[PDB]
């Protein structure tokens, strides 16, 4: 059961990433913010896919 | 042990002020409604919206939001419609003639009767008060109406009309309307007024009723215009959109005109927990779960 | 609990739902005997310590 | 120019998209326009959907470092929850494998 | 599928990528490198873009 | 341009600028390292399970 | 180049280069000897059959 646990790492890795990214990257002039967005999967039902 | 089927609780989280201008949070009970290309009809609680190539509100995985068609001339929203798909058109607005143009002059009791007899355009003295009103025509020319308030006796009124924008315009020399008041300077009748413009750039004139409703000649010491409105406005172009707290889309335009392009629908289930998830943070009706029960944002428990 | 046959049951564990038409049930599909059906359009539903 | 004569070499031209979010990052502090974007529907800074520009100023980079510590605090400690979970699932299956 | 060019400023869709689902999954019989072969068992498929 | 004897040009620059910039300047060099102190953590926990 | 009478030329090395690459040094070996641990544990359990 280790496909939910995995999925969840590389949600909160790429959520650093963007973050790390973001603060690092200031008193660029042509810079916008970034921002990550998450969404469940459902595989079957009753249970989670992560 | 048998597992006896999942539940999901259905409380409401907790509001972040994300900011943006397409995002939306549902304080209380209540499901976006949200349809595939296959045409089936997906129920979801994501906030996240935003536009695609064709100028329609999308979620962020690519599924369409539906709510009330806004039909009509104006177009206007619409509750006994089936719902829709959602769309911020670009096309350009062409102009509307105005049709209704109702004006509010406060006139002085203690006024006398001008001096010079003979009307005349070129003296300011000759007429008691001046009356600009903009009008729009059909191609979006403007005409700076112009109405002369003149007082010939007591408890009369002289209105005139004339416009400037059209140098082949005829200078007004008779009565074009008669305003009488009650005792107490309370108007009675003869406020409604049609005043047809002239033509420009081979353009049909503007025709329209003028009223002059709701004036009293109470004196106020001098004349003052209260107020003063019409229904034509020149072609805009798409600037910015905009969503209230009614669920409604309204894009500004150049001439500061509201185009209503639809509003929200919320659907609300007679049962939570009998929904079935769908993949992404979406859900479809089944049993358990009763009928879409549609509704708008502002009442109806939604 | 008013089984689907006919007859009666009886349980001590409370979780209920409800279904499509309105009715309060336990998961399952069973309904309670004296049939408290919760309306539509229903912000919230309070339980005091008598069964009111 | 030396004679008091004014010349215009052109106009800066605008790029508007019918959507945002659309325009794939590209290295450095550039955009390409691709599908789900829009065309790039150029205009003029004139008047309508484009801005007024101003003469010698920039704009700065729209992030605060107040908004990004506080979320990476929050971020770290959601991966340390699913390590956990991953721990926790190792742990698990051990016991089931000696039995 | 669409393949992403240097010099097209959009993509060309190449082709169209559709699937064969059966009505007796379980009845294919298996052969060796992952692939399954069509038997009486199975019934005849019909071949579907997605999501139809 | 012309020219001016007996007069020399100035070094053109302004303290007071560079003394704000230079505390926002450390800020923003000690917010990096927050970065590296989180992504050293956050890494410790994994290697050691 | 051009000489200079009265200088010295310093290590051109940066502290702030250098001690942020040890720490990712640092748990590059540490990732390696996960390999050896897992390596002795999964012979270790073949070997006690």
């Amino acid at each position: 059961s280790f496909s939910q646990a995995v999925s969840g790492l590389n949600a909160a890795a790429t959520n650093l990433d963007v973050i790390g990214n973001n603060i690092a990257n200031s008193a660029t002039y042509g810079f916008k913010s970034g921002t990550a967005s998450f969404a469940d999967m459902f595989a079957g039902s009753k249970v989670g896919l992560g | 042990v048998k597992v006896a089927g999942i539940t999901q609780d259905f409380t409401d989280g907790t509001t972040t002020n994300t900011g943006r201008g397409l995002d939306v949070a549902i304080s209380q009970n209540g499901f976006f409604r949200l349809v595939d290309s296959n045409g089936s009809v997906f129920y979801s609680r994501n906030g996240q919206f935003k536009l695609d190539e064709n100028r329609n509100l999308v979620n962020m995985q690519g599924m369409q939001l539906t709510g009330y068609p806004a039909t009509g001339t104006p177009p206007t929203i619409q509750q006994g419609a089936n719902p829709a798909p959602i769309t911020i058109p670009n096309t350009l607005m062409a102009a509307k003639s105005t049709t209704t143009a109702s004006m509010q002059i406060n006139l002085n009791s203690t006024d006398p009767v001008p001096s010079k007899t003979p009307f005349s355009v070129s003296d300011a003295d000759s007429y008691n008060k001046k009356g600009t009103v903009t009008v729009y025509d059909s191609q979006g020319n403007a005409h700076d109406m112009n109405v002369y308030f003149v007082k010939t006796k007591d408890n009369e009124w002289a209105v005139y009309t004339h416009d400037s924008s059209d140098p082949a315009a005829t200078a007004p020399t008779t009565a074009s309307t008669t305003l009488k008041f009650n005792e107490n300077g309370i108007l009675e009748s003869g406020g409604t007024v049609n005043i047809t413009t002239g033509t420009i750039n081979g353009a049909t004139a503007a025709t329209f009723s003028l009223s002059f409703l709701n004036s009293m000649q109470q004196n106020t010491g001098a004349n003052n215009i209260v107020a003063t409105n019409q229904n034509g406005y020149k072609p805009g172009d798409l600037v910015s959109y905009q969503i209230n707290n009614d669920g409604t889309v309204v894009g500004n335009y150049s001439n500061e005109q509201e185009q209503v392009l639809g509003q929200i629908v919320l659907a609300n289930f007679a049962n939570n927990e009998g929904l079935a998830s769908q993949g992404d943070n979406v859900w479809a009706a089944t049993q358990a779960s009763g009928v879409a029960l549609l509704g708008t944002a502002g009442s109806g428990n939604f | 609990v008013m089984l689907p046959d006919g007859t009666s049951a009886y349980t001590r564990d409370g979780s209920f739902q409800v279904d499509q038409n309105g009715q309060l049930v336990t998961a399952g599909g069973f309904q309670v005997q004296p049939a408290i059906t919760i309306p539509a359009n229903a912000l919230s539903i309070t339980i005091g310590r008598d069964g009111v | 120019y030396s004679n008091e004569q004014e010349q215009v070499l052109g106009q800066i031209v605008l790029a508007n998209f019918a959507n945002n979010e659309g325009l794939a990052s590209q290295g450095d502090n550039v955009w390409a326009a691709t599908q789900a974007s829009g065309v790039a529907l150029l205009g003029t800074a004139g008047s309508g959907n484009f801005g007024k520009l101003t003469n010698g100023a920039l704009e700065a980079s729209n992030v605060d470092l107040s908004k990004e510590l506080v979320n990476m605090i929050v971020a770290q400690r959601n991966y340390q929850s699913n390590a956990q979970t991953i721990k926790t699932q190792d742990q698990i299956l051990n016991t089931l494998v000696n039995l | 599928v669409s393949v992403t060019q240097q010099g097209q400023a959009a993509p060309v869709q190449v082709g169209q990528l559709n699937l064969t689902t059966f009505m007796n999954d379980t009845g294919l019989e298996s052969i060796g490198e992952n692939l399954y072969i069509e038997t009486q068992s199975s019934g005849a498929p019909n071949e579907s873009t997605p999501g139809l």
